[PDB]
């Protein structure tokens, strides 16, 4: 319940998700539904329970610092749909219109 | 009227041999994305590994820092994204940061002020985005290079005050032997955040956080002069407001290039993929010990025994070399005042416009003990040493 | 295609009596393939060339009389969501079509130093999410048992491919139960390791906390077998556990009598269906008939198993996907002029309906005002799912129970239906908040569907599931049927 266009929007923005007006209503209901379905967990009594971060009850898990060198220019870039000058090319204009 | 709040979140690149999460090395040549692998490439499937020493380094800096070190401390996830950012997410801390509410006494113009720092955090470097042309080049070499993110309680409270704090923090960072801290480098960053209340009220005026400040001085130009931009905003009228500023090196003045319509939104949450950390004392004394005199305790050490004055006690414990060389010598057989003098200034000022800050590959405690002797009791005055110096210096060693 | 239905056990003496030629059983697979995959469609990137040479360079071992390895000139096929060296990893998605790894995933490694065969990688739903692989933007896999009915999800292809005699080994990933509910559905043996019994490095993540690879074999022996040669701490995964025991096959085939196997109310409830229900009700008899005392008991969190698990596993998702922006590799907008339309652009035309769906979930649980209502929540119901088993072993030695409410459902018939579409996760999805080890091996069949028969153990007690696993397998199992389809 409760699900403007604006908060579906903000998370779309919050994701890099592009969404047209024509997704946007759709998406709200449906996030409200899966909302209403999630909303189930609060008839679960939490009260004063730590939530749990990792199930695996590990600890220090450290990494000796000794460097190794890095793979070759080409292999960094060979999956790269665009790439100039041994670098990862990209736009950048800045107008609070595309950003 | 007003106190003027200010804030200084600093950044740290601690010199490991590889990096935070990854085992590539921090240091890197000149070919772009050459110093990389895999994981920081942010490829699909690869998992972070916790550098060991970044985290000894981090919490000996952080008990020189006079905080309390954790006990319990994990990493999270400060997602967010941006081309030098590949995995669209910096592995960093939020709760739990390594060290929390620490100090450090600065002297401003009138006594000391005890400055604190609320917390000290490992996050990991992002890589550097060039502006070519209407495009953008993305060279991941120094990405994830391991880092220590310092932010002071909002206590100092003036644009000198910022100087000082930077200096002294700056200052014992140094003696750590964690990061050669310097701002020309890159191994020590600064941001300023900055707002003034009217005295009477608790409300605030209009906040801006200072971004490109790059040397102790620029970031004391900014924040004064952003201090007196805001300062007619409050009076003549202003709108309240939180903002983000960007500092013209050239004009010296402060250019709006956002206004914030909340506060940033980075979703954080206990990164799953690296295990918790348990710092027990065993731990926290191995790297406790692991700490030398910093400035503030070797100064003190230079007021009443080796009875010497204030500036001298200042500029001698600015860096942990200088202090150690100016020591070294003094027991060889210099005399105290001598070689103080000789440091404060002549070699200091002979490195500032020689640039050569490398004070130990040059001229040696062996070496220079003796030109001060020969001047001491040995030959006669002074003058003899204006020259004497720069040659015993730069190369040779006694004659 | 004679020998593609032969066991990993079988094939493998098969080939050390030298009374066969790995480069013939290789010939079988790729003929089976080649005849069965146009109707099942399993198998996405097919690694035929390399396989070949393998097989070569394996008859020169044979003849040379130096066979080593757990897995021997055995063909496997692996879930596309693990990453394989210079073979074709698409996570079936659109954002990875064509995406050529350049680095080898720990599980990958350790198989190739057991010698095992790369003969492909198989169909999956888009970046694990969902129960039917419906959503794979390649195709969509259909059930041995039941072309009309689904595979699973998301390794519906790892357990077809094995049921369809494609393959005797394969590979999946479970995060909610995508390698036990696909197993359940096609009848085959699935295992979802306790959480860090096997490396992660090399695993394109989806919830980093839940997910974990596992294998899908035609029987529960060659199922222990594979999850030696794969379980192991691993440095470049922090969270791989430092347990050095990977023997799985030491207790096999010793009985089960006075073996304490609990059974949850909640596990056969309203969501359960009754042919399902009563197949395994009678596998609880044949438990009993085994020796093995069953008796009731309550995991009274495990109703909100689904939805604390889709807000974290979401949550996570909103996290583990964001590095995909088409800047250092898959699927670039090309009608991208700005910085923020290239990852707008990327991203959106990249990824899948439900894909997006769970990303929006995520992203939402997570973002500021909502992150402590769902996601921290969320985190706190976790912690009651686990004690539930916490309480439950101090006194059981397992849990039993349907791996899945429903009989496989046909295709299409929830593809338009998320909602009920996550229903199927029911009994699954708790033992990954728990990271509990569990296993599904078939009991029964409904209108020639197979139903799932799922053993929940303690950490780091696979050796236990495969004793009680193999001991009902002998009482019941669908050995003999694969061969007929
Ligand atoms: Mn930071
Ligand atoms: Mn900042």
């Amino acid at each position: 319940t409760k699900v403007t266009r604006e908060e579906v929007e903000h998370i779309a923005n919050l994701a890099r998700l592009q969404i047209s007006p024509e997704e946007t209503e759709e998406m709200a209901n449906t996030l409200e539904s899966i909302l209403d379905f999630a909303k189930q967990n609060d008839s679960a009594d939490t009260e004063g329970v730590e939530p749990t971060y990792h199930v695996l009850d590990l600890q220090n898990v450290l990494r000796e610092d000794k460097a190794i060198k890095g793979i070759p220019q080409e292999l960094a870039l060979k999956n790269a749909k665009e790439t100039e000058d041994g670098q990862f090319k990209v736009p950048t204009i800045m107008n609070e219109e595309d950003a | 009227h007003f106190e003027t709040v200010i804030g200084l979140e600093v950044h740290v690149e601690l010199k490991t041999d590889s990096k935070m999460f990854s085992p590539s090395p921090a240091h890197f040549g000149a070919e772009p994305n050459s110093n990389t692998n895999v994981i920081d490439l942010a490829y699909p499937g690869v998992l972070p590994v916790v550098n060991k020493r970044a985290v000894d380094w981090a919490m000996r800096a952080a008990m020189a820092l006079n905080m309390e070190i954790a006990t319990e401390s994990k990493f999270d996830r400060k997602n967010y994204f941006y081309p030098d950012n590949p995995k669209a997410y910096q592995i960093s801390q939020f709760d739990q940061p390594i060290g929390e509410n620490g100090y450090i006494d600065i002297e401003v113009d009138g006594e000391t002020k005890r400055i604190g720092i609320t917390r000290l955090h490992m996050e990991e470097d992002a890589g550097k985005s060039t502006h070519k042309g209407e495009y953008s080049l993305v060279d991941l070499n120094r990405q994830g290079t391991p880092l220590i993110e310092i932010v002071s309680e909002p206590d100092i409270r003036s644009p000198k005050e910022a100087y000082a704090y930077l200096e002294k923090l700056r200052s014992i960072i140094q003696y750590t032997g964690v990061s050669d801290v310097k701002m020309e480098e890159g191994s020590l960053r600064c941001d300023a955040n900055i707002s003034l209340r009217p005295y009477g009220q608790e409300k605030f005026g209009t906040k801006a956080e200072l971004k490109n400040l790059n040397s102790f001085n620029y970031v004391r130009k900014g924040l004064e002069y952003e201090e007196k931009r805001q300062e007619e905003e409050l009076l003549n009228g202003g709108e309240i407001g939180q903002e983000t500023r960007r500092f013209d090196e050239s004009t010296g003045k402060t250019i709006l290039m956002r206004v914030k319509e909340g506060s940033d939104d980075y979703r954080y949450f206990p990164e799953p993929d690296i295990v918790p950390l348990y710092i027990d004392d065993a731990w926290k004394e191995r790297v406790r010990q692991t700490i030398p005199e910093l400035p503030d305790e070797r100064k003190a050490k230079y007021v009443n025994e080796l009875g010497l004055p204030a500036y001298d006690a200042h500029v001698l414990t600015l860096t942990k070399e200088m202090s150690d060389f100016f020591e070294s010598t003094i027991e060889h057989g210099a005399d105290v005042k001598l070689t103080s003098n000789w440091l404060m200034g002549g070699v200091n000022e002979y490195l500032n416009k020689n640039q050569v800050e490398l004070l130990d590959t040059k001229l040696t405690p062996e070496n220079l003990a003796g030109m001060i002797k020969l001047i001491e009791d040995g030959t006669m005055s002074s003058k003899i040493a204006k020259k004497v110096f720069p040659e015993l210096a730069a190369k040779g060693g006694n004659a | 295609m004679s020998i593609r239905y032969e066991s990993v056990e079988n094939l493998l003496t098969l080939i050390k009596d030298k009374k066969i030629k790995p480069s013939d059983v290789v010939k079988d697979i790729y003929d089976a393939i080649e005849e069965t995959d146009p109707t099942i469609k399993s198998f996405l990137a097919l690694d035929k060339e390399n396989a070949i040479k393998k097989a070569q360079e394996l008859d020169e071992l044979q003849a040379k009389d130096q066979m080593d390895g757990k897995l021997f000139g055995i063909p496997m096929g692996i879930k596309d969501n693990i990453i394989t060296n210079g073979l074709e990893t698409t996570c079936a998605s659109k954002m990875l079509e064509g995406f050529v790894p350049i680095y080898e995933s720990t599980v990958m490694e350790k198989l190739h130093k057991e010698n095992a065969v790369l003969i492909g990688k198989l169909n999956m739903d888009e970046f694990a999410m969902g129960g039917s692989t419906e959503t794979s933007y390649f195709k969509k896999t259909v059930n041995p048992f039941d072309h009309k009915a689904v595979p699973g999800g998301s390794s519906g292809g790892s357990a077809a491919a094995v049921a369809a005699g494609l393959v005797p080994l394969s590979l999946g990933s479970d995060t909610g139960g995508s390698i036990r509910q696909p197993a359940a559905y096609c009848g085959v043996v699935g295992m979802k390791p306790t959480y860090g019994r096997v490396s992660r490095f090399g695993l394109v993540a989806f919830a980093s906390s839940l997910d974990q690879i596992g294998p899908l074999t035609r029987n529960v022996k060659d199922n222990a077998i594979v999850l030696e040669a794969i379980s192991g701490a691993d440095v470049n995964d922090s969270t791989s556990a430092p347990v050095d025991d990977v023997d799985f096959t030491s207790e096999i085939g010793k009985d089960i009598k006075g073996l304490k196997v609990a059974l949850p109310k909640e596990y056969l409830g309203e969501g359960v269906a009754d042919d399902v229900k009563e197949a395994v009700q009678n596998a609880v008899e044949t438990l009993k008939s085994l020796g093995a005392v069953v008796e009731e008991v309550s995991l009274p969190n495990t109703k909100f198993g689904i939805p604390s698990y889709y807000v974290i596993a979401s949550s996570e998702a909103s996290s583990n996907l964001s590095r995909f922006d088409g800047i250092r590799y898959g699927y670039h907008s090309k009608e991208a002029h700005s910085l923020e339309e290239l990852y707008k652009m990327s991203r959106s035309e990249g990824f899948g309906k439900e894909v997006k769906r769970r990303i929006f979930l995520g992203t939402f649980a997570l973002s500021s005002g909502y992150y402590d209502a769902y996601y921290k929540k969320s985190q706190k119901v976790r912690t009651l799912i686990k004690n539930d088993f916490d309480k439950v072993f101090e006194n059981y030695d397992v849990v039993v129970g349907p791996t899945a409410p429903t009989t496989a459902f046909n295709l299409g018939e929830e593809i338009d239906d998320p909602l009920t579409m996550y229903a199927n996760d029911l009994l699954t999805t708790p033992v990954n908040l728990a990271g509990l080890p569990g296993i599904s091996v078939p009991c029964g069949q409904s209108n020639g569907r197979p139903i799932g028969l799922q053993f929940i153990g303690k950490p780091f007690d696979e050796k236990t599931l495969y004793r009680v696993a193999y001991q009902y397998e002998t009482q019941y199992n669908l050995h003999d049927v694969y061969e007929k389809l």
